[PDB]
RNA sequence: UAGCUCAGAGAGCAGGGGAUUGAAAAUCCCCGUGUC
RNA sequence: AGAACCUUACCUGGUCUUGACAUCCACGGAAGUUUUCAGAGAUGAGAAUGUGCCUUCGGGAACCGUGAGACAGGUGCUGCAUGGCUGUCGUCAGCUCGUGUUGUGAAAUGUUGGGUUAAGUCCCGCAACGAGCGCAACCCUUAUCCUUUGUUGCCAGCGGUCCGGCCGGGAACUCAAAGGAGACUGCCAGUGAUAAACUGGAGGAAGGUGGGGAUGACGUCAAGUCAUCAUGGCCCUUACGACCAGGGCUACACACGUGCUACAAUGGCGCAUACAAAGAGAAGCGACCUCGCGAGAGCAAGCGGACCUCAUAAAGUGCGUCGUAGUCCGGAUUGGAGUCUGCAACUCGACUCCAUGAAGUCGGAAUCGCUAGUAAUCGUGGAUCAGAAUGCCACGGUGAAUACGU
């Protein structure tokens, strides 16, 4: 997996 | 004293300064086998000295601007050419014969409309 | 330098910018004024490519351009009386000049 | 698909422009529409008026504006009076004061563009198509032309198939830039179609005088 | 072009110069050589918002008389036949035939 | 693609439709006449009717899909064979 | 052609060895108009042909030739009702460039790591009356031998 | 008996593609041409 | 001379109607602002806010909005209705007219015959004589000289210099843009009907038209364009008009046309390293310096530009570099990962990186250009343009082979 996880740490996420 | 001339090639504008000496012909500062690479430059520059007495007992002093090695070596070449029939007004004849004193007119033609290049035409399909 | 005033003749003929060259180096001599001479710069000469037909036929193609002339002079003594003078001076409307000191 | 503009072959040697207004790549763009809008308006109110070549220049902070007007059958009289409440309405469109001069048209017959302007008019009143143009012709070469050459289009007759006449008197040289001959174009709006009239009018070589001296 | 469509690029232009000083500062705060986090998506969703036509790619280069979308010069403004036309009338200060 | 610096972009009238679905549990098709947006992980396990010209083709949402864009699973064009 | 006559264009003499023959042949090598690698080329490739066979560069470039030249060839005359291959003799300039062109065209087709290496064999084996491009002149004299009969009305 | 018309699954004809044709047949090339 | 949305005219989803644009009068509201929310967006609710300025206190210019009318509206139709522009034969040397004459007559003649020429170009001839649109010249650009002018361009003679025209100095020269000068078949000889012309020769930077570009005769093709526009008639007109959200215009069993790049060792990379022209640039170009594989970015000088910037010329050379292999050839394609452009980069952008490394070893019939700075070549620039060139347009660099001849 990693979809979710690379979107994680790639994108600040605010 | 200086003596003057002007030579061009294609887009080239020599000055050269004839003064008497031990040749180390100087182009731009540089030394001349610095400045020029490709044996047939360096034949074409020299070919009025050979022709004449003055090989190499006087001393040649070039500045030039513009354009390529061709234009360059050849506009220095017409320069040598016409100083030093100012100042023997006797080797025109030699001169002449060789060709030399003719000022090369030939230029880059332009490129026209329809036309890639000056006369090359895109390929041509008859049906 | 000692206030220097440097006048740039910007227009687009070959010949209205000489002729209004003319007056704007005879009043400043005839006044006495010492004006540098009428120095030319390159003539830009933009150069444009316009499709001449409405539809199809590429080849139908028309080339324009624009020569720009642009004569600069420099007067190097700013008297007053000549700067004044060419101030208020009005010069060929086909002519235009960028009067700048620097 | 033949034939240029003799006008614009000759817009730096002889031919003048009709704007010499230096600029740059900034405001020359607005500029030019103005002066495009304020010809127009000014055509549609003096189409009566024989006007010829409305120069229009911009000088520093200011639109001199020309017009080579006369009276083609009408008048000169408050004329001016109405250029004026014109040019109050006119120099608004594109701002900055504005200067009126009137070059009057001597001898209008020599001037192309009148001429194409009078033989329209008779073509919108149904006037046969021949008589007009040799008229014209006539009256350009008695008041001296060395050449004139007039060219009809369109659907002349009324008929739906096309046509092209057109007659010569004397010289009207195109290939040779050292002339002066004056080339408008007119597009009468007839019931049918809309018949084209262009007209040639040798005036005379400017040899000495080169341009539009 | 039609004069619709003409009409439908100046109100393009409008609306785009009304809104253009606060489109010029909301992209500064997206950018600043890397920003914060919730604040920079804020101001994204602001553009959102923000009607479209505002935003100066939107805008199609077309002829000042005509509104032709294709062939258009920005020097001369005009078109592509509407250049010669002044030009070759002699409306155009300079133009002429090229022969270099 | 769109820059790392920039985030991804959603659209509002999606983004604000898809907080009202979670906080109630909506099962019911979300309608969007958009697709520039992109596949948010609060989205996950919701059905979305995306245009795709003249109708709204139903995706469901699942865990590979985050990081794309909603346009790349609503094809536009009907194309069977060429014979 | 048809009407303007035609002089002769002079040629720059080669710069090492001043020669107009091989300041042509490096002219018909060159390719996109790189010069300054067709005379590196061929300058290496005579190093090894005299080399390897003893006689100075020109001499044996010459030789070569001289062994390759054809001295008759076919034109094309629309005689009559129907074309034939009518000998013709040709003349000593168009000689020479016949023979130049046959070397360079064998010296593409040799399999070779270096080209410079197939001009040396190349003319080698033309000294030695050997090789491909020879093999032409043959063919070519065979053609106005099966068709010396045609020698009566030429172009 | 290759889609016909004959072969022992060959050849040709016909097929397609490219030529050549103001443009079509004709012709040129290239290729595909079958349970014996 | 440039579809991500824009464009777009297309589809389709939803709005809408004296209409978006267009007047005309009354009508209402200054206009206008700021924000909220319905909603894909159109459209739809809300508010708050100001409420003007002109004089005058009415009327206003406005503007925004309502209604009525007339109208608006079609990239609807017709290029065999037109204008207008354009292609073409063909820069081919032709096309004509007047007047006279001839022939019943349509016509002829001139315009052709003998020479000559790039040419109906000139010469003799001659029922023709004249003329005119062409040709040629007049134009621009290039080639050499002069004068004028020295900028930031220049640096010879200057001396000092940091070796950097840099900086004093200067105006030599380069360069530039104005005036000019100059090639004229002039000159010299030969040939030709004592001609026109041609031929060679001198001189001369330049020889016959010195080299380009511009400039297309009367007409042809009912050539093309009504979707640039204008326009004629027909047709449409709660729609064939208009708005806006999404897609299509980049769809692919398929053929052709035009480019590009390769099939290599002229290569193939590495490093060192020499020489251009032409441009463009102000919300633009952007020095720099710093960071980042790179792409980029920060940092921010200057520059409206012979000053600064894009900016690296590359073909080329110096040594080294591998051994014919589907290759250290070429190297499409993709599996990804960065930057950048832009509401927005999936459909459907461009560039940088990783990984992948095909076809292709000069291509049947056939068919293209080109005769000199041309072809071949190798860069660079520019318009279009948020971004998006192997396209087009320009500009350098390098730089051939061949013409007996008809
Ligand atoms: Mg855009
Ligand atoms: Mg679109
Ligand atoms: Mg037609
Ligand atoms: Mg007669
Ligand atoms: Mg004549
Ligand atoms: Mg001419
Ligand atoms: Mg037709
Ligand atoms: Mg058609
Ligand atoms: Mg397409």
């Amino acid at each position: 997996g990693g979809r979710v996880d690379r979107f994680n740490k790639r994108f600040n996420i605010p | 004293n200086q003596y003057y001339g002007t030579g061009r090639r294609k887009s080239s504008a020599a000055r050269v300064f004839i003064k008497p000496g031990n040749g180390k012909i100087v182009i731009n500062q540089r030394s001349l086998e610095q400045y020029f690479g490709r044996e047939t430059a360096r034949m074409v520059v020299r070919q009025p000295l050979e022709l004449v007495d003055m090989v190499e007992k006087l001393d040649l002093y070039i500045t030039v601007k513009g354009g390529g090695i061709s234009g360059q070596a050849g506009a220095i070449r017409h320069g040598i050419t016409r100083a030093l029939m100012e100042y023997d007004e006797s080797l025109r004849s030699e001169l002449r014969k060789a060709g030399f004193v003719t000022r090369d007119a030939r230029q880059v033609e332009r490129k026209k409309v329809g036309l890639r290049k000056a006369r090359r035409r895109p390929q041509f399909s008859k049906r | 330098q000692n206030q220097r005033i440097r006048i740039r003749l910007k227009a687009f003929d070959h010949r209205l910018i000489d002729q209004a060259t003319a007056e704007i180096v005879e009043t400043a001599k005839r006044t006495g004024a010492q004006v540098r001479g009428p120095i030319p710069l390159p003539t830009r000469k933009e150069r444009f490519t316009v499709l001449i037909s409405p539809h199809v036929n590429k080849d139908a193609r028309d080339q324009y351009e624009i020569r720009t002339h642009l004569r600069l002079v420099d007067i190097v003594e700013p008297t007053e009386k000549t700067v004044d003078a060419l101030m208020r001076l009005d010069l060929a409307a086909g002519v235009d000049v960028q009067i700048s000191l620097g | 698909g033949q034939k240029v503009h003799p006008n614009g072959i000759r817009l730096g040697i002889v031919k003048p422009w009709n704007s010499t207004w230096f600029a740059n790549t900034k405001e020359f763009a607005d500029n030019l529409d103005s002066d495009f809008k304020v010809r127009q308006y000014l055509t549609k109110e003096l189409a009566k008026a024989s006007v010829s070549r409305i120069v229009i220049e911009r000088p520093a902070k200011s639109i001199r504006v020309t017009i080579h007007t006369a009276r083609p059958g009408i008048v000169i009289g408050k004329k001016g009076e109405d250029v004026e409440k014109l040019r109050k309405v006119v120099a608004d469109i594109a701002g900055v004061p504005a200067q009126i001069n009137i070059a009057e048209v001597r001898k209008p017959e020599l001037d192309a563009k009148l001429v194409a302007d009078s033989i329209t008019s008779q073509l919108e009143r149904r006037v046969m198509f021949r008589r007009a143009m040799k008229r014209a012709v006539q009256n350009a070469m008695r008041l001296g032309a060395k050449g004139i050459k007039v060219e009809v289009s369109g659907r002349l007759g009324g008929a739906e198939i096309a046509r092209t006449e057109w007659y010569r008197e004397g010289r009207v040289p195109l290939h040779t830039l050292r002339a002066d001959i004056d080339y408008n174009t007119s597009e009468a709006h007839t019931t049918y179609g809309v018949i084209g009239v262009k007209v040639w009018i040798f005036k005379g070589e400017i040899l000495g005088g080169m341009a539009a001296v | 072009a039609k004069q619709s469509m003409k009409a439908r690029e100046v109100k393009r232009v409008a609306l785009a110069d009304k809104y253009f000083a606060k489109r010029a500062e909301l992209k500064a705060i997206i950018s600043d050589v890397n920003a914060s986090d919730e604040d920079r998506w804020n101001a994204v969703l602001k553009l959102q918002t923000l009607p479209r036509d505002s935003s100066p790619s939107r805008q199609r280069n077309r002829c000042r008389q005509t509104g032709r979308p294709h062939g258009f010069l920005r020097k001369f403004g005009l078109s592509r036949i509407k250049v010669r036309e002044a030009a070759m009338r002699g409306e155009i200060p300079g133009l002429k035939k090229a022969s270099w | 693609p769109r820059s790392l610096k920039k985030g991804p972009f959603i659209d509002l009238h999606l983004l604000k439709k898809v907080e009202k679905a979670v906080e109630s549990g909506d099962k019911k098709p979300l309608r969007t006449w958009s697709r520039r947006s992109t596949i948010f992980p609060n989205m996950i396990g919701l059905t979305i009717a995306v245009h795709n010209g003249r109708q709204h083709v139903p995706v469901f949402v699942t865990d590979e899909m985050v990081g794309h864009k909603l346009g790349e699973f609503a094809p536009t064009r009907t194309y069977r064979g060429h014979a | 052609p048809r009407r303007r006559v035609i002089g002769q264009r002079k040629i720059l003499p080669d710069p090492k060895f001043g020669s107009e023959l091989l300041a042509k042949f490096v002219n018909i090598l060159m390719v996109d108009g790189k010069k300054s690698t067709a005379e590196s080329i061929v300058y290496s490739a005579l190093e090894t042909l005299a080399q390897r066979s003893g006689k100075s560069e020109l001499e044996a470039f010459e030789v070569a030739l001289e062994n390759v030249r054809p001295t008759v060839e076919v034109k094309s005359r629309r005689v009559g009702g129907s074309t034939y291959q009518v000998p013709v003799e040709v003349r000593p300039v168009r000689r020479n460039a016949l023979a130049m062109r046959w070397i360079v065209e064998a010296a593409r087709k040799r399999g070779d790591k270096s080209m410079a290496l197939r001009l040396a064999n190349e003319l080698s084996d033309a000294a030695e009356n050997k090789g491909t491009a020879v093999k032409k002149r043959e063919d070519v004299h065979r053609m106005a031998e099966a068709n010396k009969a045609f020698a009566h009305y030429r172009w």
